[PDB]
């Protein structure tokens, strides 16, 4: 399912 | 210059045996776009638009984006579309490659067609993948659902094995998305 803000930053 | 510059639409129908006339290959479970195998001439029941060529990447089926999904999901979308089947494909080459991990590495200008397609393909991959992380579990999270919680050594093995389609770090911890399984 959808990714958190932390994961999206890590990319 | 653009990744999407050679995208074309091919309208086909099921052949007299109810099949497509070509095998689907790749899928997120191999870290790949769905793409076409050998298009046998005369096994595709062409309707309109342009012809299909072998090893093109399959982007959409009847305007449902399918890139980033498993073959399971792609065929499931195909099965719920009545004829005619409008396929949006792109030939591989140059900047265009079936390798999903490398496509997610590309840096596109925000707002570009290329960028919008990349985010569409991310959401599809996210539908059936659970991310992995080396940060500790926080209260309220479900291991196996919100994240797979692994150690740095385990995260390094997954990366060295080519299992991760995407990798990064945030506040001194590792985040990634493993390839989905075939189930």
């Amino acid at each position: 399912n959808l990714r958190n803000q932390s994961y999206r930053a890590a990319m | 210059s653009h990744w999407t510059s050679k995208v074309h639409e091919s309208v086909i129908g099921r052949n007299p045996e109810g099949q497509l006339g070509f095998e689907l290959k790749g899928g997120a479970e191999n870290g790949q776009f769905p793409y076409l195998g050998e298009v046998k001439p005369g096994k595709v029941a062409y309707e309109s638009g342009s012809k299909l060529v072998s090893e093109e990447l399959l982007l959409e089926v009847n305007e449902t984006p399918v890139a980033g999904l498993t073959i399971r999901d792609v065929l499931a979308v195909i099965k719920h579309c009545k004829d005619p089947l409008r396929l949006k494909c792109v030939k591989q080459g140059g900047i265009v490659d079936k390798d999903l991990r490398h496509y997610l590495n590309l840096r596109f200008q925000k707002g570009s067609v290329d960028h919008e397609l990349q985010q569409i393909i991310r959401d599809n991959l996210y539908l059936r993948t659970v991310p992995c992380t080396t940060r500790p579990h926080k209260e309220g999270e479900v291991p196996g659902v919100d994240y797979i919680f692994i150690t740095v050594e385990e995260f390094m093995e997954l990366e060295k094995s080519g299992a991760l389609l995407e990798s990064g770090t945030y506040e001194d911890n590792y985040y990634g998305t493993p390839k989905p399984p075939a189930e």
